[PDB]
This record gives structure tokens, sequence and C-alpha cells, in this order.
């Protein structure tokens, strides 16, 4: 069976390839593709293979407790759901949180962004670009020289250092117990990096693993623990006391804030010196190899809610300004309203749920979550032993979100395309992302090629961004931007406190006896993986409905009623595989979305 | 020869894997490179699909009765088990297969130990803790949502050093980490003893770090190392940062009423 949608020519007549489990993601996913006679992907099927039913579990519970339940949607994007939840409840109950609470939440959110992004790239994504076995062949001296060209400011660059790292790797591999490297696809022609680049990357993989545990201590200070820091409807629990009497007496004093600043400063150095330069260099080399596949929907339709207003509760001041772009027209950003029943809707036509009428999509305030695990008649295998999924029927635990009926990509890339479009339309708040993108284009086109003795290219951002390389780049740039932003947030927080405002919680409406007997609210967040929303209905002090639409719900969505494909499936289309039995290219592109499958299904 | 660990994932949020890599003593890097052989783990492993599955058989054969099975998350029994699918089959089938030849089984976190959030009412997937499906193997529960990083790596370190499971309490938790209630050594205890409590968020009492009992703190009924070992290299823990313990290491903590409802009979905790 073959049909065309969104400019893609889907065809399932070719060779079927199954990847289950998809690894180096969060949670559980199955991916199937069909390839043509030349090993090009001509069909792709995204199956979310887990469900827990948080939306069902929340029913009847206290809205003030909800954040803790939904926080456990995901321990990777830990806290992003708690933030959405408290925002939703505060929206429903007309609660305005104090400035300090706003700033502390922002600092926690941006800390998550950096940690999530950096850990993703190195520990989940890098092994798609980096051949660790090749790293064993590298010359430490030439690796040192490469490091100095890639990032002159990074102090860990000596030949002796890279030699020591290489030696531990060799002992490890030569032990015969390869651990996480077991049965890898090393040696595949899909890997294009020179040995020295591979050794540099593996070195930073180990560095990042040691460093990431420091960054999250910001969460620990404000929220008690990481993973899963604590939040609060009405503000934050970390009360402030700078007086002498607040010497380790209060959750937050000046010593604690100084500690936080020190962590922020380290983050800024890592992003600037290690993460961004690495991605630029690896991107440049794969660009030179001509690997610009994986654009998918990014070339046409992107969406984000918009986040990080420099003035609280004033959306025009979002520093990651959002909206929707359609049809690749970057000259026109449409406003996105999470309250509009005609905008965000979820279909289940091809998902394992049931509606009263599955020909329509439901806005999340009217959302319904009733499981319906059933397989199509053309399934190969049985209900409990699937060999080939039937994508003509219901094939995923992920719902299908659409915006005004359109399939959209979400995530850092979407945010950066939107920021670029805003900036060109005269939006000053988007100046920094625009600067980052133009800098990156020059590095990838010209500066790094010249440094490495490679030919210069002349790709525009329009040509470069909608790609798996672009998607990976945008994530790194966003990490950097987030680090910079929370540096400013810290200064604003300390200034506010010293001016005499120490408030951290608004408790006027803490007691349910003060609530309206019915209410509805929505909270949105720029989560690490894209646009997150929680929609709540409250009745007689209890949760009547609670519906989440999460970034990987958008990206990993199965087909909708019209048969339109989502971002994952679109991104895999039109991609050649070196060897159909080694899913290197599939993993590289899927991983560029940073799939969070527990998030997607909740 | 480093002991192989097969780290399976059921229904989960992955908080337990994330906590593990926060460990400072020892570093996760050192655990993976020098202490264990982490041969199968969805989060970190290079191989996918058929290549990943092939690892399980290879290790189970070569290291029969001499690998550790670590389980994060839990198996669902509803939806014919297919609310958690791995390699086209129910997770429960993978769990039972790998468990059979394990030397020991670690139940990471409250998911694997007790059920955690997905097992909260009405438990639509019938998510079930590992010890209720695997009944004929040595198991150790390491509860918490997630457990403290150094508690996780502490358990691994003991098992590797001694080739034994550490002493367990009646609920199957290691006494070396879970012998104390939060409330035993909580630094706010002097306030509790003197009837000095926070009554509303960010009141004067909260700014003085008064006891959080009346704000719903479940420290008095919760066994964990949070008040002494603390979190993220001893940086803080929930109570230090101003929120009551929500009881996250205890069986069924999601269904013990609102987190903000105080325990009854305060006298019994004095
Ligand atoms: N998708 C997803 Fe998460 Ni584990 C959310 N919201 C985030 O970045
Ligand atoms: S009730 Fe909670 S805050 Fe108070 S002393 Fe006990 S553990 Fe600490
Ligand atoms: S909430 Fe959990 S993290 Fe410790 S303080 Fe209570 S057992
Ligand atoms: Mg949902």
């Amino acid at each position: 069976s073959a049909y065309a949608t969104q400019g893609f020519n889907l065809d399932d007549r070719g060779r079927r390839i199954v990847v289950d489990p998809v690894t180096r993601i969060e949670g559980h996913m199955r991916c199937e593709v069909n390839v043509d006679a030349n090993n090009v992907i001509r069909n792709a099927v995204s199956t979310g293979t887990m469900w827990r039913g948080l939306e069902v579990i929340l029913k009847g519970r206290d809205p003030r407790d909800a954040w803790a339940f939904v926080e456990r949607i995901c321990g990777v994007c830990t806290g992003c759901h708690a933030l959405a939840s408290v925002r939703a409840v505060e929206n429903a109950l007309d609660i305005r949180i104090p400035k300090n609470a706003h700033l502390i939440r922002e600092i926690m959110a941006k800390t998550l962004q950096v940690h999530d992004h950096a850990v993703h790239f190195y520990h989940l994504h890098a092994l798609d670009w980096v051949d660790v076995m090749s790293a064993l062949k590298a010359d430490p001296k030439r690796t040192s020289e490469l490091q100095q060209l890639v990032s002159p400011a990074h102090p860990l660059s000596s030949a002796g250092y890279f030699r020591d790292i290489q030696n531990r790797l060799k002992r490890f591999v030569e032990s015969g117990q390869l651990g996480p490297f077991m049965n890898g696809y090393w040696g595949s022609k899909a890997y294009v990096l020179p040995p020295e680049a591979n050794l540099m990357a593996v070195t930073h993989y180990l560095e990042a693993l040691d460093l990431q545990k420091e960054w999250v201590k910001i969460h620990t200070i404000f929220g008690g623990k990481n993973p899963h820091p604590n939040y609060l409807v009405g503000g934050v629990p970390c009360a402030i006391n700078l007086d002498g009497i607040g010497a380790a007496s209060a959750p937050v004093n000046m010593e604690r804030l100084s500690f936080v600043k020190a962590r922020i400063d380290e983050i800024i150095e890592f992003n600037k010196n290690v993460y961004v330069p690495d991605v630029l260099a690896i991107g440049t080399l794969y660009k030179q190899a001509g690997w610009l596949y994986g654009g998918g929907l990014a070339a046409t339709n992107v969406l984000d809610y918009g986040e990080y207003p420099n003035v609280a509760y004033n959306k025009s001041t979002d520093q990651l300004p959002g909206g929707a772009i359609l049809n690749g027209n970057w000259d026109e950003v449409f406003p996105v309203d999470p309250r509009d029943s005609q905008q965000v809707q979820e279909f289940v036509s091809h998902s394992w749920y049931k509606y009263a009428d599955e020909s329509v999509g439901l806005h999340p305030w009217d959302g319904v979550t009733e499981p319906n695990y059933v397989l199509g008649a053309n399934t190969k295998g049985t209900r409990t032993r699937i060999e080939q999924i039937d994508e003509s029927a219901k094939y995923s635990w992920i719902k299908s979100p659409r915006w005004r009926g359109h399939a959209m990509e979400v995530g850092p890339l979407s945010r950066y395309i939107l920021a670029y479009a805003h900036a060109r339309s005269g939006n000053k708040y988007a100046e920094r992302p625009k600067e980052q993108l133009e800098y990156s284009a020059q590095m990838i086109n010209s500066a790094i090629p010249k440094a490495l003795g490679l030919p210069e290219t002349q790709y525009t951002l329009k040509q470069l961004l909608p790609s798996t390389i672009g998607r990976t780049l945008a994530r790194a740039l966003e990490s950097q931007y987030c680090g910079e932003m929370m540096h400013s947030d810290w200064h604003d927080l300390v200034a506010n406190i010293r001016a005499g405002d120490t408030a951290t919680a608004n408790v006027d409406k803490w007691d349910p006896a003060t609530w309206p007997l019915q209410a509805k609210g929505v909270g949105t967040v720029a989560a690490p993986r894209g646009a997150l929303g929680h929609w709540i209905r409250i009745k007689d002090g209890r949760i009547e409905n609670y519906q989440c639409v999460v970034p990987t719900t958008w990206n990993g969505s199965p087909r909708d009623y019209k048969g339109q494909i989502g971002a994952f499936e679109a991104s895999l289309m039109n991609t050649p595989m070196v060897n159909p039995e080694q899913p290197v290219e599939i993993l590289r592109t899927l991983h560029s979305f940073d799939p969070c499958l527990a998030c997607s299904t909740h | 020869p480093r002991t192989p660990v097969l780290w399976l994932h059921g229904l989960e949020c992955t908080c337990c894997s994330e906590s593990f890599i926060r460990s400072a003593h020892p570093l996760a890097k050192d655990v993976v490179l020098s202490m264990i052989s982490l041969d199968y783990d969805d989060t970190l492993m290079a191989a996918a699909g058929h290549q990943a599955e092939a690892i399980l058989e290879e290790i189970m054969t070569k290291y029969k009765g001499n690998y550790i099975l670590a389980v994060e998350g839990n198996p669902p029994l509803n939806q014919d088990g297919m609310s958690c699918i791995i390699g086209g089959r129910p997770f429960i089938e993978q769990l039972k297969y790998v468990a059979k030849d394990a030397k020991a089984i670690i139940s990471w976190g409250s998911c694997a130990s007790w059920g955690c959030v997905q097992a909260a009412k009405p438990n639509p997937t019938q998510a079930t803790p590992v010890h209720k499906v695997i009944t004929d193997k040595p198991i150790i529960k390491v509860p918490g949502c997630p457990p403290i990083a150094e508690v996780m790596t502490g358990v691994i370190t003991y098992m590797l050093t001694f080739d034994r499971i550490p002493e367990l309490d009646r609920q199957g938790r290691p006494k070396m980490f879970y012998s104390q209630r939060i409330h035993d050594k909580c630094y706010r205890r002097p306030h509790f003893d003197a009837g000095q409590f926070v009554e509303e968020w960010d009141d004067e009492s909260a700014r003085k770090g008064f006891c959080l009992y009346k704000m719903g703190c479940k420290g008095p009924t919760t066994y964990n190392a949070c008040s002494t070992t603390r979190w993220n290299e001893g940086t803080s823990f929930p109570i230090q940062s101003g929120h009551g313990c929500i009881g996250c290491s205890e069986d069924g903590f999601w269904d013990k009423g609102s987190f903000y409802d105080r325990l009854t009979g305060i006298s019994q905790f004095g």
C-alpha cells in the first residue's frame, strides 16, 4: 500500500526492517521501516511501547498534590511536569506567585535544560556519530592539536591527557567485556569521523559524565533532591532568610545562593568550551560527508508555546518566543493559544485508545484516556508476539496531537527556527538565538572547514537547519542560551531579595475552602524536548480531568485521522542506509529528537 | 573478570537510572569501567533491536548464575502485558526469562520494590512489583523515588566486594541504608520536640526552619537515609529545602492521602 502525504511518498512494498527495542532513549519504543531496492527508507512507523495511565490515576485527587504525581511522568526531564502542573493549578485558581518563586522556578527549568541537553548529546546521541573503536587508533598528539583548533579555551587538551584516556579505553575493550559498547556497529561506513575526532568526543563523553552530577545541585538546593525536586502550588518551598538567624536555619540564605552561582558559572564554561564546539565540529564533518538527511517536518511545520518572559506573566517578552510556522514560510509566525479548542487537539485513530468519535481530535480540556489495546487484521504475529505491526490500524500508545489539524515538529530546533523568524520580523527578545545561529552557520560553512583544511560551503540556515545535524545543533545552542539566561535570573533574584522582598509563596488560596467550586486551567512549559502542556479541570476541590500533551507525544505521534505522519516518521523518510540490518542512520535521526517515551505516553 | 549486570527497564520514568549516575562515591564512570560489566541497559547501550536482544542470551549462557539482574520499573499484567512491550512481547516475559539464571536481583526504586506511581489507584495497567512475579530468586529492595545515588552505588559496591546481598530487614531492604526513619535524625527534630511548626508556607516559622509535620511531612513513618546521607553529595534533602517528606520510599505512599495532610496522633512520634 502506498499513498502521498505532506510531500512524502509512503510505500510499504519494500523490505521491512524492525528495531525493537530502540535503545539510548528514555522509555520504550519500536520502530519499523520499509526500504527500497537501494536501501532508502520509503516508510516509517513509530510505536510507543509503554503506557502507565497517569491521567487516569490523577482523577479525584487534590490539585495541590498533582505536581508530585506528574513529575514521575519522567525522571530525565525531571521537574518539567511539576512546573506545568503548578502553573495549571495556579491558572485555574487565579493564583499569582511572588517574583522570587518565579525566578527560582526559571533557574530550575534552565538547569534542567542544560543537564538534559548535555547528557543527551554525549551519553545517548554521540555513539551515533562517534566510533569508539576508531578512537583506539587515534594519535594523542594529533588529538591534542585537534582539540586546540576545536576549542582553544578548553584547558584539558594535552597529548598526555588524551593518551591516558585512550589507554583506559583500550584496557577496557581488551578485557573482552565491552559493556555498553557490546555488539556495537563500529566500523560501519556510516561513521565518518577521523580517529582523532573520535578520541576527542569519547574523552568529552567521560568528562560530561563526571560533570553533570554537579549541575543538578542547583535543583537540590531549591528543590531538595535530583531527580524529582519538590515544587509547590503558589510558589516554592525554599523559604528565604539572609539574616544571621538564617545561618543554615532557612532553606535559602546567601551562602546557598553563592553556591548556586558557582554551579551556574561552571555550566556556562562547559557549554561554551566543550558542548557547543564539539557539536559544531562533528556537524561540520558530517556536513562535509553530505549527511544532511533527517529534516522531516522541520522543513515545513514547527510549533512551540513560547517561554521565558523577561517580565513575568507578559508573553510578548518571551526570550524563546513561540508560535507556529506552516509550509516552511518563515515570514509568518501564527500565534498559538493553548486555551483555543480549535488549536491543540489529539486524535487516537491510530493509537491504542478509544473516543466516542475517533474521526475528530479532542482539545485537552475535553480529553479522554481510555485504553484500547487492539491490533489490525494485517498484523504479522499475535497479540502478545508481534512480528510486524499493522500501521493501517492502531499501532501506538502515543496519541496524535495536531495544531489546527496540522502535524508539527516541536523541540529546540523548532524553538530556534521560531526565534530566527521572530528576530527577522523585528522581535528584539530573540536577538541572542539569531546571533547563535549566524555564528554557527559561519563556523560550519567557513571557519571550521578552513581550520581543518576542508572545502568551504555556502549553506544558508534555511538549507542547514532542517536536518538531523541542525536539530542536534539547535539543542546545543539552546543549552548555551539557557545557561546564559539563568545567570541573569540569579542576579535578578539576589537583587530582589536584597531590596527587601523575601516572599516565596502566595498562600491566599492554599485552602480549598477558598476555591471556586469549578475551575479550569492550563500550564505550558518549554520542556527540553519541546512544547509541554497540562490541562486541568477542578470540581469541588478535586481533579475532574487532567490531560497532558507532551513534546514527544507531538514528535513520536502515529498517523492521524487524515493519515498525516508525525515528526519521527517524516524524519526517517528519504534516508539511505549503509546496511539495512544495522540501524545506524535510523538511530542517529531518531536520537536527534531526544525521544522521551515515558513522557510521550504518560 | 567484572560481574555482568543486566539492567532491565519495565514501566518506569527512568529516575532510578538518572539517580545512579549522580553518584560521587563511587563515580558512576568508575562503576561501569572498573567494577561491573554493564552489558545490557536500554539507556546507555550502543546496540539496538536484534543486536541488543542477542546480548541477553550471550551473557546468560557465559555467566549463568553469576550475573546480577537489576530491574528498574515494573511489569504490567493488564492489557495482556502489552502496556509494556519489548521485542514485540510483554515485558513480564523478558523479566521472567532473565531472572531465572540470575545470581541476585536488585529491585531499583519504588517502582520495582512496591509499584510506585503507576500502581497508585486505580492502577490501570495492574503494574506489579518484581517480588510478586519473581518468587524463587534472591531479591533486594532498594526503595525510593528515586533512591539516593550513593545508596544505589553503595548496594552495588557491597555486593561486588563481598559477593553477598547485605543484611535485609523484614521488608527486604538493606539495613545499612534503611534502618532509620527520616524523623530519627532530621535536623528539624529539636523544633518538633518543642512543638515549633510551620503552619502556612513561607510564614515566619518556615523562614526559621521549623518542623514540617503540620505541613504533611511523612518523615516520622518513612525509612531512608535522606536526613543523614542526604542528596547529591550531601547537598540537601527535601526537608532541608523546605518541603515535607512525601514518604517516597514506603510501600503505597501515593495512596496515603494528600501529601499535605498531617499524620494523626502526633504523640506517637515523640
Ligand atoms: N517529551 C518529553 Fe519530557 Ni521526559 C516533557 N515534557 C521533556 O523534555
Ligand atoms: S516531622 Fe518531618 S520536618 Fe519534622 S522533625 Fe520529623 S522528619 Fe523532620
Ligand atoms: S520524600 Fe523521599 S527523598 Fe527522602 S525525604 Fe522523604 S524519603
Ligand atoms: Mg495525554
